[PDB]
């Protein structure tokens, strides 16, 4: 049977076959529910929405993302989104085909345990296998020692791998993620007067900082820039059909990556994180850490984010550590990908939690086969 | 060339540890680049003294055993700190000789005792002189000051400026009395006796015990004796200024409260207190902290008895002392109310409180009101007066802000009273003013009121400095006149750390105003504004809510607690609403009186200060500076550690050194060619007036030492003037025989 | 001082301006921010119907003519209007020079930089002010309420926002604008109005319904209660005198119109009601710090000055929060006039005298000096 | 004059006179610095913080340790630390009070020389002494033989000693100390859903460390009763009032001292060094060793680790060999003690190196004399 591989993303579900080089489904995570009053009777509405027929009807509807901090939210409306792929997109039964999940590491006991429970049961799925985003992508990335930063919309994490032994005591996790960066984004053009209120108008600003967004290679000269030439400056259309103009939040959003102190955060610059975890590493595998470091996620696609990466990584290490960024063309496309990989190894396939197992063994069974 | 005086057998001063200085006769003749000097000192031992060797600079040199004891320190060879020492030290110690000039400076010693030299044939002996024609004595001050209004209408003042136990004010009160007996030609002898008679009064009000001086004055008070063309007094207007709060409730183990208190007690024998119920000095707070209620040498009966024909002689009358007396009761009653706590932020007091029983009584008001206002509280808020209940400590601050109020509204009076008394004509010709203030303090803990009192004397030596050295040495310079630059201390820095945009009393008022401003945050505040910069402030290690500051005589550390709450000075309205509903006539008198400033102590004294200052400085100004000799109060003892210091802080030395410069008196060109018209011979006076005055003062004094020019005035020196005046009035008559 | 002339105050009201001295204890000078142009028609021989009129002068001639706001939400609409008022304030109520003396002005938080950089370039160019200061409206209305530490929520006729305060410092990342304000309530109000018959169409009639407003609405402690109430009692129901002298009946738009405060799906708002955005700006705050905003919860501005809403607002904060924690709601009266009394106790400090942008700085440096200064 | 004893703790410092039962002052070490922008004008606030002045500011300002791993961070913070000590805590000048410091062995020299440097100048202290802080908490314990183990904050330490007289030889070192212990346990509550990231929360998860954790006499025996009984599981509420739970989390954390590959170190167990070092000394004190155990620092202060200790060491030792664990009343606060003992002996007075030694002689004095 064609084993099912799904990555749960935090804004952006990705689901398809193993085998395939690309996922077949692709759609938000956030879901939809109406408002104002009952237009007509009957009129075939709807009490909720999915994905793109909830996007179509920004401003009508409220949205609702099912994950937030890479950790479910409310477990129906992540239950409506598995059904969704299922029956509605790839239009075929869980009940059939083996399905693979994927989470961020250090993610609660709980949430994994709860996520197994229902997919068992309520799609009575007859295999299962729970794994870690980030060693997927660094499957992609084909090689079996590298230090993989993964950033998506709700999460960030970063994983020192060496000869495929990951390090549990030098792995980390990041609060900042692409959400914090829109809400960022939303404030600094209030500081031009565009004030924004609505999740009608998020998703646009989320568009606008996908479109234009970019990472400095030197902060003080692209602001110095800004200032004297101007030539930074563009302008966007809304749906509305009116102009807005965004020059100077082009490099101020993506920068708190490496400056979190922008939204008041302590912690540290992604850049100090994957250097800090490499000195937590043993001395000796450190220089091939270092010439193995993997961007992975739909936040590192940013322009510049790899030279800035190197050029920051090259001013903390030693002069004569040779620093490379493995930046992938699709970063955000990479942890599905892996998990097709994965699924399609005729050795892995003892690897899959069956139903009669879980329901026998119990739900901790999960953590006792992953680890 | 001075190398050539320090021959064999030259006595000089060599510093000692314990004696300051110490006399040393050459026992060899300094060579040039004798590095090593043998001499003799006068314990009767031999030294081989040593110069300092990046200089061979060598020892101050004693002046001949001739010049020793003289009247004024510019009559010295040698002009240096080790001989005007040594001349106050021999002169107080043997002579006892209390006063010598400094040129414009009397100095002023205290003896410690009565020297009753003073008498009716010392005022014929002072009468009908000049200045220098008999010795150094306030009398002389007084009549060189008379002299000077009567000669050519100017105003006058005279400035005390001493330790606390230095004379000052008994010197002060013997000056005031030599004008008073010598306008007492006069029929209204009666407003001259009242002039002395106020005084007894305001001592009894304003001075208490100190661990420095028993008698010590806590206010200051300018007195302005008006006179009219015949050069009589017409009256004086007495102007009273700051006088201390926490007097009249806190008293030190070792000190007392105003002595008005004391006398009080023992009045309290007569029916007239017995009326009052008053009690012992133990039953209550504000006499009883002192420890002795009775001081050596003294009886507060005798002194009840002297305030009281004090009064008489004023036209006080027996029913307004008795006024007073009543108040002064009601203060003493109310300082032991007894207070209650309940809850934490609530306080009850007793319905059968006795003291409280006789002081609502007294003041004829409601005793369940006052207890209410006692134990609750009004909220600031205009729209809505809810009541708050207060804590045991609110209430016992209530009592004291009362008292303290009341006391105020007291002293007010009485002054306003004794200046009614003291009635003048609506203009005098011209007036002379003597001034009295408290002196530089220093305790073991020092508060706002000694960083007043010090920066009111810091302003005292601030004019001083300028009047003597800093504008006298423009005048020369402006005129053009040949002249060498003086030395001497500026104080105005130790100033502007309290007047500026910056400074202390400013910072102290934006700490008053914010309502979070608290005792570490200002404190704080002037560490975070002053220690990074400053010369004259500094932080001490150990102690964290102190501060010091470097003033003219020496550095005082202020205790940064207690300072925002006697700058704020409030008083709780809920308290003065029922003694302005007092059924005792006196209390409601004294609680009855686009844009606006609120004014703190800090702001509302310092105004008064500028004021005062400025009219003194209208005058022409005299000044004695006060020497006290020994802390141990002991008669006739002169400490020179003591001694010198107190004369580096006048700058004693260097007005010697102005004055033994000379040339102090100055007329225009055109103002001498009128005056000594008379002088000039008509073949010798020339368009040109400048050469006129010239020529004839070229014949008139020989010695060219004595006259100087400037650009438009000349130049003499002391004396020369009355030479001058003696010539004019012996030529006129002259003149007046030849044609007659 | 006594060497040293005053400083001006002046609070930058969206309906109400207020102006006076740096340490009074009130503004000398309260005025509606109110423009009106005559809408009228030739009607005297010798017309001396002013091109404008400002405030009290607009207000004696509602119907004559239209009323136009200088302010909406919270940043200027018309500059002309704008200079027009500040004229008024020093040249009319306070009668003074501005080119003798310091001027503070006040603006909500997330303001435009350019509604800021204007403001200064209008004050230093056509008042020739020596010097100046542009402070933020939630600090002063904190200097009034006399602590170092509380969630100031302030709420305006044509701005909301609230600011959570621990120690001297400020946290950017709680700062939360909001979109309603007083206005709108009016706007509600006269939609209810319409509801129950009252059909109101002009400025002129607005202003008669913002008064209805202030004088007869309050906040309910349980909205379903006061509907039952109305509905079963009719006690709420009460009349009001037009100015033509006929009466009207007004009831349940008492509760109904500040409610939506608390519930801003009246309007049509997904925006969260005033209680919640101060519990979410609480927990964007460091827990460590939580407990003290817990118990000094702060109302400020005119809108606030309705009864029962710090009854209401601490139930629902209690609701919300951990129920350990002592939930404290500060409301001092004039909430209204508080910021222009924390201007004037501001400016009435000496070390702060040299805080403000002068005349010199802003020829030098340009008007980005004051997002360097001030920000 | 009396003189000064000072334990220069890596969280906690601890200072006072000669001869007093306890110290006179206990601080934390820990300098805050402000992190957050100000909006009040006119409030008395400084560049830097200290101790309960620097906790009582928590989340506004970032936490500094000046000690890490037994060795100075910064100069300047360890300066302003003995300086508050000395004027705002003690208030009494070191011109005239002689000062006793204490450090860990095995510290590099450096580390000695510039602390002494700083006293001698800065402090301009009349005479120094530096003593290793394992021979004073075996002075307070009152014995000449014996194996004491030294867990503080920072550092852990392990030294037998006989007849007063040291084995060079065989002492240790370890890495691990109560820092990593407090890591583990956040890493470890993450895993429950509590999630920390600020200094702010790192001393309140300390503050659960001492308050509920506790050694197991059986590792197995405690994973058995929290899955079965769950009576293990207690309550904690926060800063906010907000509750949370813990239980599994109690006797794991402190099990990481028998058990570094918790996180991922490879050492071996406190036990195991206290063991090897008795192995190290000669068979003929190694008896008088096994019955002179003796627990010191802060880390030992755990409900349970004497019997475990005894339990473990017993397991390893000979049977014949009577093992046992002294483990006193102030555990942590021996070492201060024992300084206060040694400066108030008549016969140590000369061994104080006094600053014209320093002067004269140099900065490597220190070791001559001590050594
Ligand atoms: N080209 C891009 N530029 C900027 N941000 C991007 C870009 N592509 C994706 N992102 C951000 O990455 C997130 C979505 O990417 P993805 O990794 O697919 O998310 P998820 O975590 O839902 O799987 C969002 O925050 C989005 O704004
Ligand atoms: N010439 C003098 N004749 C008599 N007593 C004198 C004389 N000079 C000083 N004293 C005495 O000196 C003491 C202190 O004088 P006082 O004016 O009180 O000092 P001060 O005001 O400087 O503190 C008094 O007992 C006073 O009698
Ligand atoms: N008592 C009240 N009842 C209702 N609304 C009020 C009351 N007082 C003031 N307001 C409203 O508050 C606003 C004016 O208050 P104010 O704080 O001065 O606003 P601003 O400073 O923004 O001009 C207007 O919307 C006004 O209608
Ligand atoms: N009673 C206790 N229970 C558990 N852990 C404790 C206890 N007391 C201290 N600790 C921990 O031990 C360390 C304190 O050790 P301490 O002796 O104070 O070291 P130092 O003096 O070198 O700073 C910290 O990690 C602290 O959390
Ligand atoms: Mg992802
Ligand atoms: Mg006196
Ligand atoms: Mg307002
Ligand atoms: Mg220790």
């Amino acid at each position: 049977t064609t084993a099912l591989v799904c990555d749960n993303g935090s804004g952006l579900v990705k689901a398809g076959f193993a085998g395939d080089d690309a996922p077949r489904a692709v759609f938000p995570s956030i879901v939809g529910r109406p408002r104002h009053q009952g237009v007509m009777v009957g009129m075939g509405q709807k009490d909720s929405y999915v994905g793109d027929e909830a996007q179509s009807k920004r401003g009508i509807l409220t949205l609702k993302y099912p994950i937030e901090h890479g950790i479910i939210t409310n477990w129906d409306d992540m239950e409506k989104i598995w059904h969704h792929t299922f029956y509605n997109e790839l239009r075929v039964a869980p009940e059939e085909h083996p399905t693979l999940l994927t989470e961020a590491p250090l993610n609660p006991k709980a949430n994994r345990e709860k996520m197994t429970q229902i997919m068992f049961e309520t799609f009575n799925v007859p295999a299962m296998y729970v794994a870690i985003q980030a060693v997927l992508s660094l499957y992609a990335s084909g090689r079996t020692t590298g230090i993989v930063l993964d950033s998506g919309d709700g999460v960030t994490h970063n994983v020192p791998i060496y000869e495929g032994y990951a390090l549990p005591h030098a792995i980390m996790r990041l609060d900042l993620a692409g959400r914090d960066l829109t809400d960022y984004l939303m404030k600094i053009l209030t500081e031009r007067g565009y004030s924004f209120v609505t999740t009608a108008e998020r998703e646009i600003v989320r568009d606008i900082k996908e479109k234009l967004c970019y990472v400095a290679l030197d902060f003080e000269n692209e602001m110095a820039t800004a200032a004297s030439s101007s030539s930074l400056e563009k302008s966007y259309e809304l749906p509305d059909g009116q102009v807005i103009t965004i020059g100077n939040e082009r490099f101020r959003c993506p920068e708190t990556l490496f400056q979190p102190s922008f939204i008041g955060m302590e912690s540290a610059g992604i850049h100090e994180t994957t250097y800090n975890s490499i000195m937590k590493c043993d001395i000796d595998i450190r220089k091939d850490l270092y010439a193995n470091n993997v961007m992975s996620g739909g936040t590192t696609m940013y322009p510049g984010i790899a030279d800035r990466m190197q050029k920051e990584i090259t001013a903390l290490a030693p002069s004569t550590m040779k620093i490379k960024i493995i930046a992938p063309p699709e970063r955000k496309y990479s942890v599905w990908i892996g998990g097709s990989i994965l699924a399609s190894l005729s050795t892995f396939q003892q690897m899959w939690i069956t139903k009669q197992e879980y329901d026998e063994a119990g739900p901790s069974i999960v953590h006792r086969k992953c680890f | 060339a001075a190398s050539e005086l320090y021959t064999k057998f030259a006595r000089v001063w060599i510093p000692d540890p314990e004696e300051v200085w110490k006399s040393a006769e050459l026992l060899k003749d300094y060579k040039p680049g004798d590095k090593v000097l043998l001499l003799h000192l006068e314990e009767g031992k031999d030294l081989e003294y040593r110069l300092d060797p990046k200089t061979g600079e060598l020892p101050h040199l004693r002046n001949p055993d001739i010049l020793v004891g003289e009247n004024d320190l510019t009559a010295l060879s040698y002009l240096h700190e080790p001989a005007v020492l040594h001349n106050l030290r021999v002169r107080f110690i043997d002579s006892k000789l209390i006063y010598t000039y400094c040129g414009i400076v009397l100095v002023a010693i205290n003896p410690y005792e009565q020297l009753p030299i003073y008498g009716e044939d010392i005022i014929n002996a002072y009468s009908g002189q000049n200045m220098g024609d008999m010795d150094p004595h306030i009398f002389a001050v007084a009549e060189e000051a008379y002299k000077q209004m009567a000669r050519d209408e100017r105003n006058q003042s005279i400035i005390v400026s001493g330790e606390s136990g230095a004379g000052k004010t008994v010197s002060a009160k013997y000056a005031m009395r030599y004008f008073a007996t010598v306008s007492g030609s006069a029929s209204e002898a009666n407003v001259e006796e009242k002039v002395l008679a106020s005084n007894p009064i305001m001592e009894s009000i304003g001075n208490a015990k100190t661990t420095r001086n028993d008698n010590a004055s806590r206010f200051g008070k300018y007195i302005e004796i008006g006179f009219d063309k015949r050069y009589r007094i017409i009256g004086a207007n007495m102007r009273t200024y700051l006088l201390e709060k926490s007097r009249v409730v806190f008293q030190a183990e070792e000190e007392r409260n105003y002595h008005i208190f004391y006398q009080l007690c023992a009045s309290a024998k007569l029916p007239e207190f017995k009326m009052l119920r008053l009690g012992n000095a133990d039953s209550f707070h504000y006499t009883k902290q002192g420890g002795s209620p009775m001081i050596e040498g003294v009886d507060d009966a005798k002194e009840m008895a002297h305030t009281r024909q004090a009064c008489t002689l004023l036209g006080i009358s027996e029913s307004y002392q008795m006024g007073i007396f009543r108040i002064l009761a009601g203060i003493l009653h109310l300082g032991n109310v007894g207070f209650a706590s309940r809850d934490s932020d609530s306080c009850t007091i007793p319905p059968k409180h006795e003291p409280l029983t006789i002081f609502c009584d007294l003041m004829g008001v409601d005793y369940e009101e006052m207890c209410h206002w006692l134990c609750h509280r009004k909220l600031a808020t205009a729209t809505e007066t809810y009541i708050k209940p207060i804590s045991k400590l609110q209430a016992t601050n209530a009592r004291d802000a009362l008292a303290k109020h009341i006391y105020a509204k007291l002293f007010n009076w009485i002054v306003d009273h004794v200046n009614q008394a003291l009635h003048s004509a609506v203009k005098q010709h011209s007036f002379i003013g003597v001034l009295d203030i408290y002196g530089f303090e220093t305790f073991e803990i020092n508060s706002f009121e000694q960083f007043c009192i010090n920066y009111a004397n810091e302003k005292l030596q601030q004019q001083f400095n300028m009047h003597v050295f800093k504008l006298e040495q423009e005048e020369y310079m402006k005129e053009q006149i040949p002249w060498t630059l003086i030395d001497f201390y500026d104080n105005q820095p130790c100033i502007n750390l309290i007047e500026s945009k910056l400074g202390i009393l400013d910072l102290l008022d934006e700490e008053c105003k914010m309502p979070k401003g608290t005792d570490d945050t200002w404190a704080q505040k002037l560490y975070n504004t002053h220690l990074n910069k400053c010369a004259l402030f500094e932080k001490p290690r150990m102690s964290n809510k102190a501060f010091i500051i470097k003033h003219f005589a020496d550095k005082v550390e202020y205790q940064c607690e207690g300072f925002l709450e006697k700058n704020k000075d409030t008083v709780f309205e809920e308290q003065i609403k029922v003694l302005k509903s007092s059924k005792f006539k006196m209390l409601p008198e004294l609680f009855q009186a686009a844009k606006e400033h609120k004014k703190t102590v800090g702001h509302q004294f310092r105004n008064s200060l500028h004021l005062l200052m400025e009219t003194l400085n209208a005058t022409t100004p005299h000044y004695v500076r006060c020497i006290k000799p020994n802390d141990f109060k002991f008669p006739f003892t002169f400490d020179e550690k003591r001694a010198v210091q107190q004369l580096r802080a006048c700058g004693v030395l260097e007005t010697i050194r102005i004055s033994a410069a000379g040339f102090p008196s100055r007329w225009t060109y055109q103002e001498f060619f009128s005056r000594y018209r008379v002088l000039m011979k008509q073949k010798d006076v020339l368009g040109d007036r400048k050469q006129t005055c010239k020529n004839v003062l070229e014949k008139l004094i020989l010695d060219k030492d004595k006259y100087q020019f400037g650009k438009t005035k000349i130049f003499f020196r002391a004396g020369q003037v009355a030479y001058l005046e003696k010539l004019r009035a012996d030529k006129l008559r002259a003149a007046c025989i030849r044609i007659q």
